[PDB]
């Protein structure tokens, strides 16, 4: 006859959802991050090739997305909280025109100091999308937009924002399974598994209407969407050759400190040296077309023989509406009605440098996650800053028009903060293992 | 030989020939800050814990600690499985059989605890 | 000969103290328990019997009541953490008589805004009750009675008050042990024992000289205390008919919204709508004092022969010479004078509505465990509320007379907080099950 | 079939027959706030690890380790106790019987040890 | 009868009379603050557990769990060491020898596994 039998360390697995930890080539200067204190990552990360094995993936109902949005808040947070909150800065605020042309504001205001029996009158620039009017006549009154919704904490000028690579670890027990298809779209069922304890390097680069340094595509554009005929559903699309961006903020503030009160200081741009230049953005237009020749035609294959159209981006926020991104120090609100201006035909072939130019808007008082207060000020870097990125991915979003004409236009929407996580984690999903086995066998003899 | 996880597209015959490097993974700064990822940290190294301990308590009620491989004196019921012998242990998978015993494990292993308890006080207590 | 044996899994067990863990049927709104991050309950709880079983209980000196005691406190402090703290409102109040009648006054008093530079003039009722004048004339320059001791926290509006049911668990490698007798007094040897892994659901409803929506009695109305005889020890009893017991708070007040700071506001009662109206309650004179009959007779079987006498709370703190409860987001403060004045003699028999009326103060201002400060600030509930009760049990305290009359009086006291607790974890102890067990046998045959 | 502690009434020869159930219950969302409650439920999971390893460590040196029943080679000393072995094993209760040996609980598991361990020595270790 | 790691400078032969004293030490108000002394007595506590299990698993899977002594069936390779069977055992002490093995015991372990698994292999899994 036959026994039953149990196995132990059997090789099989099931979907589980658990805490994943940090991962880092730790090496010191301190980041928003706080990648200090993650666990130290190791110098040759093991990765096994499954054979025979095809596992399904679905990265829109993925957990790790999740996960790590609320790790990224969480990190964001702890940061702003040892440094100092601005609360004594919202006062009526006196402005003039500095000595298009008038981004900025030469604001004057009363403000305490560390003697509390005492005041001081201070001056210093404001961004215009910075500052609200007051009463809305008398133009000299101004306020700080936040003022009334949220005080918000200054940055502490001590931390970068340098978005170093952070692998996610699974704990023991469970694994990371990775799909190695060539061009998996991100849902199906893989026919090329591996897994790794410990995805790459993924760094947390906050973006709007277009991936910075983020993977590249191995040999063709992939696209994935959930529902690609939806016109509800975001549709992100991933580059095979890099478009550089180069990026310049030509205004040289010169940074001053004013002692709010006992042991804390508010940082401000005192003045400007040589005249106003506008923030920019340059990428080279014969690259950047062929990007969309490329991808106009790999849209076509999901609309037949329909005629693509790129048009900016619909109304609304500003960090919506435009590119968002950060040099290191800056956050930069770049316009993108440049990029996304064409129309492409069922023949269109794009066939010297002529860099396109973005302008580009900055502000100082900023909500990363959309969330109502909570709010950060940035303080002012000194001196000119540049910065280049590798653009390898966008986030397009078709307009819900009724389908029937022989077009279809693409708006660069930026969708939900997630999905540039979403770009990164779709070749991974955590399984947990059960090594406990149950087998029959003619046992006993 | 294939590293961790790698014979599970391998035979049930041939699987069995690798579980120590499986069951070797199980659980594989001294200071703790006590943050975002140091509570994280904790909770994994806790969590872990408590998966090896779950999943062995199992093995030394049954009898089986400190075994990778054992025999029960529950026969196998056809009911939970027609199939002959040499399909399951040289044709199919580990994950493939893995969907059709699920139904009567949690009955499986209730049957194996009473069946070792059992013969357990039937061998020892003399009187 | 003999050997000894050491058997694994053997059922026993001894007193102890472990950390007990929350369960609750999960399902949203936040609560003050915060009942969101507690364990979800298991849908059919195992409960088992223990046959030839007679252990002893101590409600007395049991563990449980002293930690859950804590865990309420804790939680109640979490949740006032995040919230608004009324720093500013310490300031002098300038009031006059509303538009007995002279509950409330209409104060006036300045306030900052959003913008350090200006401040603003506002006005709201206040209950006399958290009023206090500065000085003995003036009539003017009230103060809010705890601004000399501490500052009050806001409660958030967004969090209720609502006593959900909550389930108290031991960890792996422990048990409840319940008793099962009837008419159990809570100590002595009890020869009904049963055994569970949780407590049924413990609704942590606050209350003073009244227990309310507790466990009804099975079938005699049971009386517990340390020492019956000793007139410094709470005497509780149990009822077996729910005494319902309704409420209102017909004063339709109007919520009005200041903002105090950047980002923070606070909510007064605004504005009066119809009439001055006095809150009370109602209770059914013939369901209420039939009980006392009841009450009185099994009272008269620890005393001899004796006359029982109700009276009314002895005097002192307004918390504890009222029946203190909350219907949901008001705090009431009810005079129970109205029901313990009677007396009752070995024949007295009870023998319509004729609903009895008990007047009831309001507070804004309260301090819940009796600490000194950390007092907190009960926003107005907007519109007319009503809340319906169960009486289930009374806090009872004997006179320290002589005793030697042919009569004795019982007064409504407010004992402790933990009282209320011990009411319903009484039929519970939690014990350290070892399953390490000795014993010989002739082995080795 | 009772369930979890439901023979602690029944005599020792007869409470002996469900460990298992007993010995199963001894262990038995994924985030953590670290709250109030958070904090309980974590010290309650760390204390239940500590528990059953504090007692399964013992089985282990003993020499008992995944067996529910176990013979040492320790001989009853009758001072511990001189009751018979039919009213113990068909008349008493294991509650009765842990408020007698209690006294004599850590001398006796002492006596275990240096037995198994010089024995594994005597046994083992040819050379 | 020397205390907890008192038999450290003694010989090999010596020492192995006592292991369970050693082997007994490795585990050992019940709420928490969580303060700067609570957050250490938990990573105390969990570390603990964390070292006993990792030690212990390996045990486990070398099939000698339970025990204090076991003998394997990988045979000894002379290029580890070239000394004799008695001058190690009767006169070396355990900390001479840990500066000699450390080099090895890494691959020592591995052949260990490979060996007990496929003597499972072989001798079970009837078919
Ligand atoms: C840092 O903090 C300091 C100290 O708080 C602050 O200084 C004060 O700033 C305020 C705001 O600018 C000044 O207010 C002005 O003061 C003068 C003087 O008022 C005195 O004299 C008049 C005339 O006798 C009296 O009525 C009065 O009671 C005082 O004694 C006035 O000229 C100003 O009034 C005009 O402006 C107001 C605001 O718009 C109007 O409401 C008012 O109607 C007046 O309007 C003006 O323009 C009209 C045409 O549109 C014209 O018809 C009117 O006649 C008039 O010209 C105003 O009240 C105040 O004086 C400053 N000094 C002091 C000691 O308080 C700093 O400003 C602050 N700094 C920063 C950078 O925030
Ligand atoms: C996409 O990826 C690219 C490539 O990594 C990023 O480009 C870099 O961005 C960082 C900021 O995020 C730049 O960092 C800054 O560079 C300045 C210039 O560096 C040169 O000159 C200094 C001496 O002046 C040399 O030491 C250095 O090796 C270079 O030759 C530095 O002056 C800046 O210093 C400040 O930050 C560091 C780090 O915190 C501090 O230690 C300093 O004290 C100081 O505060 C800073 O290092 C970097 O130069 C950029 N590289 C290039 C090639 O341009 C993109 O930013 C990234 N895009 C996005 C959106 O993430
Ligand atoms: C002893 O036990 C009784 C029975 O549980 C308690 O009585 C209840 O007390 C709660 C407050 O603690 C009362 O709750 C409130 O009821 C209002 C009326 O509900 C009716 O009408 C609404 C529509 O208007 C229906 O949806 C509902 O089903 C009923 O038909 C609600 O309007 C209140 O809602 C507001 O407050 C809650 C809580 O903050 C919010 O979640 C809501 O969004 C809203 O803002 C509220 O639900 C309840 O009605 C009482 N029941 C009875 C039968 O009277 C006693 O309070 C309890 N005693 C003690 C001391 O604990
Ligand atoms: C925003 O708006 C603010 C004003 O609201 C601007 O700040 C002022 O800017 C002006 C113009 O740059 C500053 O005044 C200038 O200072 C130059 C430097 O002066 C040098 O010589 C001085 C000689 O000393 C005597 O004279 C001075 C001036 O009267 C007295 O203060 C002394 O006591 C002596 O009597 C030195 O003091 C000084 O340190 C220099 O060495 C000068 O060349 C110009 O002619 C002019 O006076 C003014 O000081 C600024 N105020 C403050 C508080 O900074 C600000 O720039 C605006 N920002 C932008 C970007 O537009
Ligand atoms: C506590 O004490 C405070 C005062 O210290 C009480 O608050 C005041 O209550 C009175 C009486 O209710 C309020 O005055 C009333 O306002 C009514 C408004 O109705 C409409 O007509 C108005 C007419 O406008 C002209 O006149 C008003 C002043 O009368 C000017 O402000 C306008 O600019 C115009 O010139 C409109 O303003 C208004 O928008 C309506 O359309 C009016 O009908 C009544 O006759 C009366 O005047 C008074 O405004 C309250 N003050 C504040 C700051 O709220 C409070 O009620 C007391 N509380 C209790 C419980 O007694
Ligand atoms: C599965 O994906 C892997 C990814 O590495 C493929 O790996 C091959 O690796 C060899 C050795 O480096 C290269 O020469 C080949 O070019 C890789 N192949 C490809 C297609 O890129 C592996 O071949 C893939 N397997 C299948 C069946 O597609
Ligand atoms: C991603 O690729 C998968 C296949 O790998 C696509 O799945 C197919 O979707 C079509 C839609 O008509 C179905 O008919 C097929 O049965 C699906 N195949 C499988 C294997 O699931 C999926 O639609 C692709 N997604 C996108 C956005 O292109
Ligand atoms: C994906 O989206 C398509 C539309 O792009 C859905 O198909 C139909 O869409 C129309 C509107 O265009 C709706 O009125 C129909 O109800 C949709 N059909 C159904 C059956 O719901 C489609 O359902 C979406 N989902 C999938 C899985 O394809
Ligand atoms: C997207 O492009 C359109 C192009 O027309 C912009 O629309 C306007 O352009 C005309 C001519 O320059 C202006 O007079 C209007 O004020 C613009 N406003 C609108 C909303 O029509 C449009 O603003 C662009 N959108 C963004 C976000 O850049
Ligand atoms: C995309 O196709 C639509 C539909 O043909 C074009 O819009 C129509 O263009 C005709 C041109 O004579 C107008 O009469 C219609 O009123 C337009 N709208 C509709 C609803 O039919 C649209 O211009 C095309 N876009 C491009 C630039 O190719
Ligand atoms: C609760 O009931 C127990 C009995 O179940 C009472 O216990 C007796 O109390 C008297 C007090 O003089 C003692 O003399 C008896 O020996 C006790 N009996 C037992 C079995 O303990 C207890 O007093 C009751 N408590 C109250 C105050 O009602
Ligand atoms: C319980 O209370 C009674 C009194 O109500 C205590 O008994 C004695 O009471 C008289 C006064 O009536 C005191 O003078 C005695 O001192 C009390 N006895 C003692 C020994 O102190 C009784 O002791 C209390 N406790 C118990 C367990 O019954
Ligand atoms: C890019 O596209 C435009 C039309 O949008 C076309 O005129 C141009 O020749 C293309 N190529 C270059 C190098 O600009
Ligand atoms: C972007 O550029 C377009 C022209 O290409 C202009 O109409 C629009 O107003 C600009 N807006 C922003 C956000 O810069
Ligand atoms: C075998 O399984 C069948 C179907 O579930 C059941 O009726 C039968 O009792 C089982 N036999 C044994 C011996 O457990
Ligand atoms: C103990 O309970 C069992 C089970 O009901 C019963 O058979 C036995 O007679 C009881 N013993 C005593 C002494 O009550
Ligand atoms: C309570 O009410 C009674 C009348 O019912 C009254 O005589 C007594 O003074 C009141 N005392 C309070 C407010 O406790
Ligand atoms: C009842 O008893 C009391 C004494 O307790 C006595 O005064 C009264 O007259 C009695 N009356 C009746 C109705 O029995
Ligand atoms: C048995 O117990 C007695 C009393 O404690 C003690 O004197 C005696 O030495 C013990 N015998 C053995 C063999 O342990
Ligand atoms: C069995 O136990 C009972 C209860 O303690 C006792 O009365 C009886 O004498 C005992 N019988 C024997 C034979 O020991
Ligand atoms: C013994 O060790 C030597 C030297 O490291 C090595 O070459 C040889 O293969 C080993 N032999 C065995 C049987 O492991």
């Amino acid at each position: 006859n036959l026994w039953v039998t149990v196995y132990y360390g059997v090789p099989v697995w099931r979907d589980a959802e658990t805490t994943l930890f940090c991962a880092s080539d730790a090496k010191e200067k301190h980041n928003v991050w706080a990648t200090h204190a993650c666990v130290p990552t190791d110098p040759n990360p093991q990765e096994i090739h499954l054979d025979n094995v095809t596992e399904k993936f679905n990265m829109w109902k993925n957990n790790m997305v999740e996960q790590m949005h609320t790790d990224i808040i969480s990190l964001w947070d702890q940061s702003l909280k040892p440094c100092v909150k601005l609360t004594p800065l919202c006062v009526t605020l006196h402005c003039t025109n500095v000595t298009d042309r008038e981004e900025l504001k030469n604001c004057s205001f009363n403000m305490t100091t560390e003697l509390r029996d005492k005041r001081q009158k201070v001056y210093s620039l404001f961004y215009r999308l910075d500052i609200v009017p007051i009463n809305e006549n008398q133009g000299s009154e101004y306020r700080l937009i936040n003022c009334n919704t949220s005080a918000c904490t200054q940055a502490c000028p001590k931390v970068s924002f340098e978005p170093i690579p952070i692998h996610y670890c699974a704990p023991a027990g469970f694994a990371i399974l990775k799909c190695k298809d060539e061009g998996f779209n991100g849902t199906g069922l893989c026919k090329n598994v591996s897994t790794v304890q410990c995805t790459h390097g993924i760094k947390p680069v906050v973006s709007t209407q277009l991936l910075l340094n983020g993977s590249l595509a191995e040999k063709n554009i992939t696209i994935r969407s959930e529902n690609i005929t939806n016109n509800a559903k975001i549709i992100i699309v991933q580059l095979v050759q890099p478009v550089t961006i180069k990026c310049i903020r030509p205004n040289n503030y010169t940074r001053k400190s004013i002692r709010i009160g006992p042991g804390q200081a508010f940082y401000a741009m005192g003045d400007i040296i040589g005249d106003i230049r506008q923030a920019h953005c340059n990428v080279s237009r014969s690259r950047w077309n062929k990007t969309l020749q490329e991808v106009a035609e790999k849209l076509r294959t999901y609309f037949g023989n329909k005629t693509i159209i790129f048009a900016n981006s619909s109304g609304g926020d500003l960090e919506i509406t435009t590119h968002s991104f950060n040099c290191g120090g800056e956050f930069f609100y770049c316009n993108t009605s440049g990029l996304f201006n064409s129309t492409w035909y069922v023949n269109s072939t794009w066939n010297s440098n002529d860099t396109i130019t973005l302008p580009c808007r900055i502000k100082q008082i900023i909500n990363m996650w959309q969330r109502a207060g909570q709010c950060m000020y940035a303080p002012p870097i000194p001196g000119v800053i540049k910065c280049e990125s590798n653009i390898t991915g966008l986030l397009l979003t078709r307009d819900g028009g009724k389908d029937n004409n022989v077009n279809e236009t693409f708006r660069p929407g930026g969708g939900d903060m997630r999905d540039n996580w979403r770009s990164e984690l779709y070749k991974y999903k955590v399984v947990e293992i059960e090594p406990l086995g149950v087998a029959p066998t003619r046992c006993k003899r | 030989r294939r590293g961790f996880l790698g014979a599970a597209g391998s035979t049930m015959g041939a699987a069995s020939i690798t579980l120590t490097v499986q069951a070797r993974q199980l659980l594989s700064q001294h200071l703790l800050k006590l943050g975002v990822w140091g509570i994280k940290q904790l909770q994994a190294r806790v969590l872990a814990v408590e998966r090896y301990l779950r999943d062995q308590q199992l093995l030394g009620i049954w009898g089986c600690s400190g075994k990778l491989i054992c025999c029960t004196n529950v026969p196998w019921n056809s009911s939970w499985s027609n199939k002959s012998l040499d399909e399951i242990w040289n044709n199919m998978t580990w994950l493939q059989w893995d969907k059709e015993i699920g139904n009567y494990t949690q009955l499986i292993y209730r049957l194996i605890e009473e069946s070792q308890n059992q013969q357990e006080k039937n061998e020892k207590e003399l009187l």
